[PDB]
């Protein structure tokens, strides 16, 4: 019955943040060059956090 | 990715001067922008920084109260207004991009512009006078004789000296400038050539002084 006492928060705020940093001019070429060699690579994003990146399907 | 800076020149001590820096190739509206100066021959000096939204400006202690930084994201420009200039402010100023995007804490510079030179000396700007250092008529028949140009009485630095618009490069020595007693600069550019080439090939030195928009072509004859 005490569900109203808890605070509200954004669940996908982290994913939305990672998306907003991927819309910068560039940053897509960064990931593309990183994944040019293998299908998985750690990429340093322009916001500083380093994230793991997968190429799960090669259609080109 | 490019940062093109403009607004440099010579300004008397105590007066003002505004530098601008335009950006192209990245989302400028999300990167903090730094101004970093470097005295001639000395190390790097941090000047100022402005956050991505433009509501957070930080200045170095040596320029506090005098300089003021501003930005315009609709045109991708950063402006640094410097009034009440001392002679210690004479330096080359770069605008630089902050490595980390969309933050209120500034980390470092990853993309640097070319720079704008700012000279404070009370002396005025004068274009150079070019005098011919003509080859001697004693030169042996062989004979490896030498000629050149004397670029005298110019301010400020630098001047660029070429020979035959770049067609002559071998044996060319352009000396570093010296500060004459008049407060103006002067250098010499010499070329050693076969003596059998004099009177056959035209020798012309090209002197360029950008601060005064001076372009001189000096023909050297015996």
């Amino acid at each position: 019955f005490l569900g109203f006492l808890l605070g509200v928060g954004s669940a996908i705020a982290s994913g939305v943040a990672v998306c907003k940093v991927l819309h910068l001019e560039g940053e897509v070429n960064k990931i593309k060059s990183a994944l040019l060699s293998t299908n998985k690579a750690v990429v340093s994003l322009s916001n500083g956090v380093s994230v793991l990146t997968f190429k799960v399907l090669d259609l080109k | 990715v490019q940062l093109v800076e403009s607004g440099g020149g010579v300004v008397q001590p105590g007066r003002s001067l505004r530098l601008s820096c335009a950006a192209s190739g990245f989302s400028f509206s999300h990167y903090a922008m730094h101004w970093v100066r470097q005295a001639p021959g000395k190390g790097l000096e941090w000047v100022a920084v402005i956050s991505y939204d433009g509501e957070n400006t930080y200045y170095a202690d040596s320029v506090k109260g005098r300089f003021s930084i501003s930005r315009d994201n609709s045109k991708n420009t950063v402006s640094l207004q410097m009034n009440s200039l001392r002679p210690e402010d004479t330096a080359l100023y770069y605008c630089a991009r902050d490595r980390i995007v969309d933050d209120y804490y500034y980390y470092g510079m990853d993309v640097w512009g070319q720079g704008a030179t700012v000279t404070v000396s009370s002396a005025s700007t004068k274009g150079p006078s070019v005098f011919p250092l003509a080859p001697s008529s004693k030169s042996t028949s062989g004979g490896t004789a030498a000629l050149g140009c004397l670029v005298k009485d110019y301010f400020p630095e630098p001047v660029t000296v070429s020979w035959n618009s770049g067609a002559l490069t071998s044996g060319v020595h352009t000396f570093p400038a010296v500060l004459q007693s008049s407060g103006l600069y002067s250098l010499s550019s010499v070329v050693t050539v076969p003596s059998s080439s004099l009177g056959t090939q035209t020798y012309i030195c090209n002197v360029n002084h950008k601060p005064s928009n001076t372009k001189v072509d000096k023909k050297v004859e015996p």
